[PDB]
């Protein structure tokens, strides 16, 4: 029972931005949550419908861990049953989360000088997410009644730019987000807890 | 589906794709006014540019979308600004002179030097040097020599340049439907959405002389007490019947009086209300005055400077290394970026401005809430009034007690509050007919009533009559004096200052109602209460997204500017000071020059 590979998805050199975060399995591995609570760097780790003392002493048969980066302001709505842009339109949490959500700053990472545009975020969607929902869309967004074929007076590409940069406040500061859910099925606990 | 929606998603691609610019605008200006450089007067001209190419784009295309179908008021008025055509109106031809007359007359005001009749060589310029000449110096000769050589070396320069800039933004105005460059400022001042708390462009200019007319009373007896003071310091010059010596006065245009009161301090021996010399004595560094401001807000319940305020503002001079645009600037640079520039020396007077611009960022932070086009005060005198608010409450002497830089053992006194209050009616009291004057001025050159060989006459004739101040040395109309102020070579609105007095003392009665406050409208430092902090948060929050008048009411209950509580704060003073006008002559001769 091998430890579970929970550094490769958070201490990842590159995250991808919200509006496709990025999903890992992880199955077949004894799960050190215990490694977890002791980084201090995490700002809000917020375990949403498991307490984190408890989880080295359950086991689920499988473990979904989704990364992306949002902004500074924007951390609130990587949580259940909220509703903004994020979590409208980019990455939402259901509302009977079991689960963590851990977010921490990256403007050393995700942030440079000038502007660091490289993550994007949709701002436009005609349907709001479903639970657990990724689009990759690149299409338009007709908001008015006159047909889309180029960016014009109504017709919006989807997908913006964060601007990142190192003099930015708090809100307006890139924040990479490790979403931790949780999954039981009729199969073997193919992630434990070490006494088990 | 609905026009309003399809303007609401026009907004939203607005908003989200506006701020990065209008940043990326502000990192280059705050670039170049703390570093002044071609290269980045080259960046931040660009970024201005291309932040203006996005206003021109997404305002044509706010257009198409109708006001007069969108319901929701909060989204009529982003789309209302949006819409507006602004130096667009002005062809190629014209928005580049204007533009170039506005950044030449910003330049010469900036790189404005006096060199010394005798030693050409020696040029003091008007930030560094004179300024302490024109606060500081007693030498009517010394005061004259820099009073007339700014508004003669680097005013005259300016009339060619002022001359066309009316002209040319008369042009504009009149094209945006107004009636003149005047109306276009007058115009933040106008509501016309909601009965009851509507106002209109001219109800400022009758409310301000409404108000300044009860204002005229308490002004004259402080002229005539200022004057016999000033008899005194500087004998032989002034005419105690005459109005006046504009140089004489406290700064270089006779703004504020603040500096006079070393002259007309009432009673010297009592502790000095002016903290200058307690604070540099105690080796107060510009970081401890921020420090002190910034725990002054804390206190109330307003939030700490965000880390990105200490990190990147700055509050001192970088030194001769490189050069700065030392005026006072709080910046809202978006991107939840609050900075402050200024120049901080260990002063009074800029302790009190340092709570003063402090309290545009708690005005700018609280308001970033608000969608960024509704991102602004509620009007101009909003903006100026909150941060007064603070300086009104940090310059009592209790507070001034519990920062240390007045005695521990400080014992309050008849005495002393004339003291306090008399300093704070030269800076208060003492620019409202300034204001006025200017403004005024301002505003009729604008209209065209005051013909282009009738500007200066017009000027001092105004300035004798309103403000009681009176030429030192005529001035043909070659001189353009009115310009010799930085907001007026900038192209700023200065009846914010007026209305933004009127308002200060409004708010503080209302803001020491809801902290229990036992005695009159002075000694009436907010600080500790959070009730009243939140109070005005509520306020700030708002910023332009409810109508000024109503914003105006939910926090003092007046729909209007009331000139009420500023009296009922200086009362102990006009009564006082008429009691030392009995054998004074109170009021002014027009007629009396010191040169005839
Ligand atoms: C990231 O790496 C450091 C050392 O390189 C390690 O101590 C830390 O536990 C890692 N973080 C995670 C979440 O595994
Ligand atoms: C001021 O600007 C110049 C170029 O415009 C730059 O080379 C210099 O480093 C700047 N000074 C400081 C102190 O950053
Ligand atoms: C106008 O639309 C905004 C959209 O965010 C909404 O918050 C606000 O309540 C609306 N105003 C009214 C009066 O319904
Ligand atoms: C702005 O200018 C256009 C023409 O360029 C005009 O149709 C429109 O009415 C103007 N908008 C306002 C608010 O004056
Ligand atoms: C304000 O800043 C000081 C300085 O570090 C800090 O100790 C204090 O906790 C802060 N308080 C608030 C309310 O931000
Ligand atoms: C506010 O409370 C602090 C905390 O004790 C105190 O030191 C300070 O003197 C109070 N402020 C005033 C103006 O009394
Ligand atoms: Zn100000």
């Amino acid at each position: 029972t091998n430890l579970c590979p929970f550094g490769e998805v958070f201490n990842a050199t590159r995250f991808a931005s919200v509006y496709a975060w990025n999903r890992r399995r992880i199955s077949n591995c004894v799960a050190d949550y215990s490694v977890l609570y002791n980084t201090t760097s995490f700002s809000t780790f917020k375990c949403y419908g498991v307490s984190p003392t408890k989880l080295n002493d359950l086991c689920f048969t499988n473990v979904y861990a989704d990364s992306f980066v949002v902004r500074g302001d924007e951390v609130r709505q990587i949580a259940p049953g909220q509703t903004g842009k994020i979590a409208d339109y980019n990455y939402k949490l259901p509302d009977d989360f079991m689960g963590c959500v851990i977010a921490w700053n990256s403007i050393s990472l995700d942030a440079k000088v000038g502007g660091n545009y490289n993550y994007y975020y949709r701002l436009f969607r005609k349907s709001v997410l479903k639970p657990f929902e990724r689009d990759i869309s690149t299409q338009l967004y007709q908001a008015g009644d006159k047909p889309c074929s180029v960016e014009g007076p109504d017709c919006y590409y989807p997908l913006q730019s964060y601007g990142f940069q190192s003099t930015n406040g708090v809100g307006y500061q890139p924040y990479r987000v490790v979403v931790l859910s949780f999954e039981l099925l009729n199969a073997p606990a193919t992630v434990c807890g070490p006494k088990k | 589906s609905t026009i309003e929606e399809q303007a609401k998603t026009f907004l939203d691609k607005f908003n989200h794709e506006a701020e990065d610019l209008f940043y990326q605008s502000s990192l280059a200006s705050w670039n170049y006014n703390t570093n002044i450089t071609e290269e980045n007067v080259q960046n931040m001209n660009n970024a201005g540019d291309k932040w203006s190419a996005f206003l021109k784009e997404q305002s044509t295309l706010a257009q198409m979308y109708p006001l007069q179908e969108i319901q929701n008021l909060t989204v009529k008025l982003q789309l209302q600004a949006l819409q507006q055509n602004g130096s667009s109106v002005l062809s190629e031809d014209k928005s580049k002179r204007l533009n170039t007359i506005l950044n030449t007359m910003s330049t010469i005001y900036s790189t404005g030097k006096v060199c010394n009749p005798d030693n050409p060589q020696e040029c003091l310029l008007l930030e560094p040097g004179l300024n302490e000449i024109m606060a500081n110096s007693l030498d009517y000769n010394e005061r004259l020599w820099a009073w007339e050589s700014w508004r003669s070396e680097v005013g005259k320069q300016l009339r060619p340049l002022y001359e066309e800039y009316v002209v040319l933004k008369n042009e504009m105005a009149r094209a945006n439907h107004y009636e003149d460059y005047g109306d276009y400022w007058r115009g933040d001042y106008e509501v016309n959405g909601v009965d009851g708390y509507d106002y209109s462009r001219g109800q400022l200019i009758e409310d301000v002389e409404h108000t300044f007319e009860e204002i005229k009373p308490l002004y004259e007896h402080l002229h005539a007490y200022v004057r016999a003071k000033l008899m005194n310091a500087y004998p032989s010059y002034i005419s105690p019947i005459g109005c006046l010596p504009a140089h004489l006065l406290g700064d270089m245009w006779g703004r504020f009086w603040t500096n006079l009161y070393s002259l007309t301090v009432p009673f010297g021996q009592k502790p000095n209300i002016d903290v200058t010399d307690a604070m540099v004595d105690q080796a107060w560094d510009a970081q401890r005055i921020f420090k002190e401001a910034e725990k002054f807000f804390v206190s109330v319940g307003l939030p700490n400077m965000t880390q990105g305020f200490w990190e990147n503002s700055m509050l001192t001079d970088p030194g001769n290394v490189q050069k700065a645009v030392c005026h006072p600037t709080a910046w809202d640079l978006g991107k939840g970026d609050f900075r402050i520039l200024m120049c901080t020396k260990v002063t009074m007077d800029d302790f009190l401005t340092a709570h003063h611009e402090m309290g545009h960022i708690q005005y700018d932070m609280a308001y970033a809430a608000q969608p960024f086009l509704l991102r602004n005060g509620a009007n101009e005198g909003f903006h100026e009034a909150v941060g007064e608010i603070m300086s009104l409450s940090a310059a009592t002497p209790k507070h001034l007690k519990s920062i240390g830089l007045l005695s521990p053992d400080f014992q309050e006194d008849n005495e002393t509050e004339i003291n306090f209050l008399l300093k704070q009616a030269l800076t208060i009291v003492g620019t409202l007919p300034f204001t006025y004057m200017l403004e005024k001025w301002r505003w009729m050159v604008f209209k065209g009533e005051i013909p282009k060989d009738q500007w200066m006459k017009k000027w001092w004739e105004m300035k004798r009559e309103i403000v009681g101040v009176v030429e030192p040395v005529p001035h043909d109309e070659t001189y353009c004096d009115p310009a010799s102020l930085f907001h007026v070579s900038n192209d700023y609105s200065f009846i914010r200052y007026y209305t933004r007095t009127l308002y200060q003392f409004q708010f503080q009665e209302a803001l020491c109602q809801a902290a229990k406050h036992e005695g009159p409208l002075h000694k009436c430092d907010i600080s500790n209460s959070t009730e009243a902090g939140q109070k005005l948060f509520n306020m700030l929050r708002l910023g332009k997204s409810e109508p000024w008048t109503l914003a105006l009411e939910n926090v003092v209950g007046a729909k209007n500017m009331n000139v009420r509580p500023l009296l009922n704060y200086f009362e102990p003073l006009f009564t006082w000071l008429k009691d030392q006008n009995k054998n004074s002559f109170v009021g002014w001769s027009t007629d009396w020059s010191p040169y005839a």
